[PDB]
Parts: structure tokens; C-alpha cells; sequence
């Protein structure tokens, strides 16, 4: 028996169902997070109230924090959502080691994906960079 | 056999003890840091205070920190309070996924709760920005 | 001004036309069984049709099978509610959208038309996250191969939400701009 | 045969020497912090270093980060301190857990400690505020 | 038996090829952020760009963000990256501590590699911050 | 300023004593062997004295025990020079601190006293977690009961780093108050 792990194997620990459903939460939340903070009063246009979900969803902090009650009860759940999230997420991928184990450190074949999805971000953004300088210039 | 999740199967790491214990504990910290803020200087609201211990607990960066040692000790044990916890219930669902008591991907049907949870929440923040708008011209 | 305007009544009638359609096509998702095909199935949200097996060419309305995809069939019908709510969200919408543009002079329709275009994607998603819960948990309980596939009215509806929350987004920045103008 | 988990029962993770060091290395992260951002160029006093190196160990940020090269060179290092400390701490308390359920939630008894020690900061700090207001008006 | 565990023991759950990768998408990701803030804007300069990226891969409130599309497509990139790095190596870590191949508490010898590092660091961050004190001068 | 240079000059003081006693007394731990006592022993940083067992009363040099034991024995010796070299580095903090306070005119004198203070605590800290690192390390791969415990003068040491890294705090601050006076 012989075996390899696949290009995007890192999303087995979570079905891709709720991969879409995180996406579609994501998209959602910020632009009810743009809504409630549009009337209400900021700094929370819908990039801006893009960037924020995605720093929240990361966990890796953010530039501006909500004012009124209803961008904060936004916040809140939003944050409980993903804070329930990567917990899932790390826990079924210490289940799936465990389990692999049962039956020795992760090769990089295991986050090739990862890398590769890395590099095309990079290009993109050097593109998107370029875009913008193109577009400004005039 | 295996039990349908529930919706609510997101509580099952952690008892509903600890739940109720980690509420009262939130509202507790916000209530002494309130008090501690006001008598001993207002950026530390009872709102803002809430919000605070809110982010503390979901490991996000908040805009205010506390400035004097005697609110800066409650915020310091809050920190060691939730990363215990969360560390706990990281360990706990790992566990629980691991070991089957009566591994595959994780189905959407067992965080579909959350999703739930936080389409409730962006509902009631809507609602409730409606209220202020309507409120606020009045 | 009149570029936004253009842009979110169309994205507007874009998920209409894609809420419809999906509500309408009966091709959600399709499911075979057999030994190692007993039968090979696709089912819609109200009528399901059989184009394998004994029973081939027949279509059946939501009432020959095992008792597990049954419990799938009866499991549907919980989460049917959610795509109508949602196809009468968007359809206000658009028609609010619509009187809006026809009559400039009258500012408040384009908030009401985001607002309205915004539930509805909420609530299509709720509907979509409902439907796939009710399906995994009766998998889940199962008991031969059984394979099932997502067909492409759930293709449709995943991309009339973005559609949808698009021309909302859309609409709430035209009536800013209006009211500014 | 029956058990009940005691207090501070939270702390068998990590060794007590293991928990010793950490405070010892938190203790002198933050004196060499103060010392490199004070005979050379800021807002990092002695005080204000321990507050940046606790919120840095419990992964919820900083208000201020250091700018000096030094200062940067003990951040890196402290954060990279930490996230192995934490990292270890949680996947030997998953070990601990899937161990004992190999042989189900969590209850009140195994947090215990982490409560009674937050009470215990809460008195504390209301004590020490309650100290500071008798001071500063004089 | 159970293995001596070495200086570098850290290291085990992942493998070197990974960290190399690691160091070298840091080292680019770095590179690219602060070309995307020059030619198409400094507040990112290169340094400035190294020490968001570190704050980000060791998941820590960095004081600055990007401002712009282009750099926040490279922000959130890394950001993926990162929890993606980090959920495997603490899923990798619990593993190993799991299944024992040739649980009691976790020894400092373990974790004796990153208190050595930690003492480097900081002695390394004296030796430069005396470095540019006496630099300055002249 | 006096009074903060009071403090500093006693901190140091009580550092130096705290790193003297520690290493000049043979208290480090005490480990002891039996069949469920063979033997009982309590070892520094250089003699070690057996107070059970059928050597009981002779003190032995580091050179009638299992050979885990004695791996132990010397692997203390691999940690033995950070506790000099913390107590010289302390010592010389010292005198340079007292020599600064008896000559106010000259105000360098305090940054190397904090400094050296704080260097000192630094590689106290390294030698501490070097030992236990050593020990646990031989003690993880040992083939009866062993029990060990640590003694008072490994308090004495962990005490003696708080007390240098308070000295060297407080020497800065007094440095930068000379200045500024």
C-alpha cells in the first residue's frame, strides 16, 4: 500500500459545505456590518467592513473597532462564530493526526496547497497592484 | 449508533455549568472594571466595559485598553481566564472528535447551530438599528 | 449616478431570474443505489424523477425505495419554505427597485430595495444551510453504495445570494448618493 | 474506584518548573524590553513593558508595539516564546483528555481553580483601587 | 524507550523542508507587500514590512494595516497561511503527544530549546541595541 | 533619589547574599531509592551527604548507587558554571553600585550596575533552567521507587533572580535620574 497526500488536502478537516457556508457568512456579515453602520451613525465602508471580517474571521486583530450597539452585536457574533470555527477546525485536524497515527512529522505535500494558494495571492495582488497604478496614474 | 447532532452541539465540549459560570464570570469582570474604572479614573462605560471583556474573552484586539494597574489586573486575569478556557474546549472537542462513544470530515450539520446563531444576531442588529434610526429623530 | 442605478437593477433581475429558475428546475440533487445500480434518481424541491431503475421515466410528486432516502424526500419538505420567502423577498425587491428608478423625484424606494435585497440573501442563506443540514444528519443515519451529487439549481441559488447582496449593496450606496444629490 | 479533580488542577499540562520559567522569562522579557526602549529611543516604561509582554503571552495584542530594533528583536522572540507555550499547552491537555476518554464534557470541578482565581483578582484589584484612591488624593 | 528529547525538540512537528518554505514565503510576502506599497501607495518601508509580517505569522495586533487593495489581498493571503500553519502544527504537536511511537505531564526539557532561544534573543537585542547606542553618538 | 538609591544598593545586597548561600550550601535536592528505603541522599552543587542508607553520615565529592543516579551526579556538573558566573557578574554589580553611591559625582556608575544586575539575573535563569532541564532529562530515562525533591537553596536562587532584576530596575531608574539631575 502506497499513498500521497493531494494538492488541497488541508480542506479535509471541514466538509466543503461549510467551507461555502463560510464564505457566504462572511459575505453576509460584512454587509450587514456596512448596513448597520452606514445609518446608524464612520470607517465602515463595505472594503472597510470587508477588511474587518476578514481580520475578525483570522483572529488577527484589526485597525477599527464598531461604535454603535448594532455594528458591535455584529461583531460579537461574528466573532463567536469564528472563534467556534477554528476551534472545529483544529480539533477535527488533531483528530484526523491522531487517527492516522493510531492505525512522522506532516511532509510538505500535506500544505502544498497552501504554498501554491500563497504564491497566486501574491500574483494577483503585484496585478491588482499594477491595475491601480495604471488606473490612478490617470 | 451515531446520534443526530443537535443544533445546539457546539455546548457539548464544555458543561452547561461552565457555561452559565463563564456568563456570570463576563458580567462580573465588566461590572468590577466599570467600578474600578469610575471610582479610580470616562473611556471605561459599563458599554464600553462589555465590550471589552466581549473581545477579551473571543481573543480579538480591542481599541481601549486599561491605563492604571487596578483595572489592568482585572484585565490581565480575564486574559488568563478565557485563554484557559478556550484552550480547555479546544481540548475537550478534540477529544470528543478523536474518541467515539456511545474519523470523518466534519458535516455541516454539526456547527449548522452556529450558522443559525449568527443569522439570529444579524436579524436582531438589524432590528435593533431600525429602532435607533426611528428613535433617534423623535 | 446613472451607471449604479443600471448596475443594481440589473444585478436585481439577475437573482430574480436565478431564484426563479432554480425554485422552478428540479434538478437539486441526485442520489443512486444499488449493489456491489439498483436506481438513480434526481430530486427538485417539490417533484422528483427517476431516470434509472425499474420505475425509469416515471415522475413522482413528493409522497420503491428504502425507508433512509424517503426519510431524505420527507426531510426536503422541512426546508422548503426558505427559497419561496426568499424568491417573494427578491421579487419585492425589484419591483420596489424598479418603481424607484421610474420615478427619480422619490428618493427613500432604493434604502427599501437594499433592505429588501438584503433579507432575502440572509434568508436564502438560511434556506441553502438548512437544506444541507437536513440532508447530512439523514445521511448520517443510513444503514450497497449510496452516492449523491448536487446538481446545478444549487449551483444557481449559491450565486443569486452573491447576486443578491451585490444589488443591495448596490442600492444602499445609490440612495446615499441620491439623498446627496 | 472514584476521583474528583482538586483545584488548580488546570496546571498539570505543564510541568510546575515549566510554569516557573514562564514567569521567570516573562518577568526578564520585560526588564530587557524597558531597558532597550530607555537608554535608547518611547512609551515603554517599566510598567507599561510588563503590560505589553502579558498581553503578548496571552495572545490578545498590545495597544503599543515596540518601533526600536531591539524592542522588535524581544517581540519577535517573546511571541515566538509564546506560541509554542501555547501550542504545547493545548495539545498536551488534549493528550491528557483523549488519554482519560480512552480508558464526557468538562465540568465545573476541572476549572474550578481558574474561577477561584479570578475571584481572587477581581478582590484584589478592588482592594489595590480602593488603595490608589486613598493615595492619589492625598 | 522514549527517546531523549533534543534541544530543537520544538521543531519535530513539522518538518524543515516546511519551516524553510515558511521562512522563505515570510521573507516574500515581506518583499511583495512593501514593492506593492511603493510603486502603488511610506508607512509599509521594509523593515516596517518585516515586522507586520512576523506580528501576523505570530498572530499579535500589529500597529499598522494596509490601507489599499492590493496590500490587503497580500494581508489576507498571510493571514490564511498562517492559521492554516498554525492549526497543523498544534494538530501535529497533539498528535505526537497523543500515540507515543519508538500521557504524563509535559517535562521542561521539552520546551527547554525555546527558553534557550528566548535567552539568545534577548542577549542578541542588548548586544545591537549598545551596537547602535555607540553608533549614534558618532 | 536617596531613597531610591537605598533600595537599589539593598536589593543588590540581598541578591549577592541569596546567590552566596545558594551556592556555598549543599541542599540542592534530595533524591531517595528503595524496594516497595535502600538509600537517601541530598545533593549541591558540589559535595553530596547520604543522611540514610548503609554509607549514612559520610559526604561524598562528586566523583554504592544505581547508575541513573550517578549520570545524574554528573550532569549537574554540566550546569555547575552559570551559578559562578551569576554570582561574579552579581558581585561585581555590587561593588560598582556601592562604589557609585559613594561618589555621587560620578553617575555612569549606575547603568553598569544595571547592566551587569540584569545580565546576571539572565544567566541565573539560563543556569536554573539548564539544571532541571539536566535533570528531568536523566531522570526520563531511568529503568523500586525514586522520589526527588528540591531543596531550600533552589529557592534561594529563584528568590535571588526576582531581587537582581529589581536591583537592576531600580539602577536604571537611579541612572536616569542622575542625568536628569
Amino acid at each position: 500500500q502506497k499513498s500521497k497526500p493531494g494538492v488541497f488536502s488541508f480542506l479535509d478537516p471541514l466538509a466543503y459545505e461549510i467551507w461555502m457556508c463560510i464564505v457566504f457568512a462572511y459575505i453576509g456579515v460584512s454587509v450587514v456590518l456596512f448596513l448597520v453602520s452606514r445609518f446608524s451613525p464612520n470607517e465602515f465602508g463595505i472594503f472597510n467592513s470587508l477588511w474587518f471580517s476578514l481580520g475578525a474571521f483570522m483572529q488577527q486583530g484589526c485597525d477599527i473597532s464598531p461604535r454603535s450597539l448594532s455594528g458591535r452585536i455584529v461583531g460579537g457574533v461574528w466573532w463567536f462564530f469564528t472563534l467556534i470555527i477554528i476551534s472545529s477546525y483544529t480539533a477535527n485536524l488533531a483528530a484526523f493526526l491522531t487517527v492516522e497515527r493510531m492505525v512522522s512529522a506532516l511532509s510538505l505535500s500535506n500544505v502544498a496547497g497552501v504554498f501554491y494558494i500563497l504564491i497566486g495571492g501574491l500574483g494577483l495582488a503585484m496585478l491588482v497592484a499594477l491595475i491601480e497604478f495604471c488606473y490612478k496614474s490617470r | 449508533q451515531k446520534s443526530k447532532p443537535g443544533v445546539f452541539s457546539f455546548l457539548d465540549p464544555l458543561a452547561y455549568e461552565i457555561w452559565m459560570c463563564i456568563v456570570f464570570a463576563y458580567i462580573g469582570v465588566s461590572v468590577v472594571l466599570f467600578l474600578v474604572s469610575r471610582f479610580s479614573p470616562n473611556e471605561f462605560g459599563i458599554f464600553n466595559s462589555l465590550w471589552f471583556s466581549l473581545g477579551a474573552f473571543m481573543q480579538q484586539g480591542c481599541d481601549i485598553s486599561p491605563r492604571s494597574l487596578s483595572g489592568r489586573i482585572v484585565g490581565g486575569v480575564w486574559w488568563f481566564f478565557t485563554l484557559i478556557i478556550i484552550s480547555s474546549y479546544t481540548a475537550n472537542l478534540a477529544a470528543f472528535l478523536t474518541v467515539e462513544r456511545m474519523t470523518s470530515a466534519l458535516s455541516l450539520s454539526n456547527v449548522a447551530g452556529v450558522f443559525y446563531i449568527l443569522v439570529g444576531g444579524l436579524g436582531l442588529a438589524m432590528l435593533v438599528a431600525l429602532i435607533e434610526f426611528c428613535y433617534k429623530s423623535r | 449616478s446613472r451607471a449604479l442605478t443600471l448596475l443594481s437593477s440589473v444585478f436585481g433581475a439577475c437573482g430574480l431570474l436565478l431564484v426563479g429558475i432554480a425554485v422552478s428546475t428540479d434538478y437539486w440533487l441526485y442520489m443512486e443505489e444499488g449493489t456491489v445500480v439498483k436506481m438513480a434518481l434526481h430530486a427538485g424541491l417539490w417533484r422528483v424523477c427517476f431516470f434509472a431503475g425499474r420505475e425509469k421515466g416515471r415522475c413522482v410528486a413528493s409522497e420503491l425505495v428504502t425507508e433512509n432516502t424517503e426519510n431524505i424526500l420527507k426531510t426536503v419538505r422541512t426546508a422548503t419554505p426558505f427559497p419561496m420567502v426568499s424568491l417573494f423577498l427578491v421579487f419585492t425587491a425589484f419591483v420596489i427597485s424598479n418603481i424607484g428608478h421610474i420615478r427619480p423625484q422619490r428618493t427613500i424606494l432604493a434604502f427599501v430595495s437594499g433592505i429588501f435585497f438584503i433579507l432575502s440573501g440572509l434568508s436564502l442563506v438560511v434556506g441553502l444551510v438548512l437544506y444541507i443540514s437536513s440532508i447530512n444528519d439523514e445521511v448520517m443515519n443510513r444503514p450497497q453504495y449510496f452516492h449523491y451529487r448536487y446538481g446545478w439549481s444549487f449551483a444557481f441559488a449559491a450565486s443569486s445570494f452573491l447576486l443578491k447582496e451585490g444589488a443591495g449593496v448596490m442600492s444602499v450606496y445609490l440612495f446615499t448618493k441620491r439623498y446627496a444629490e
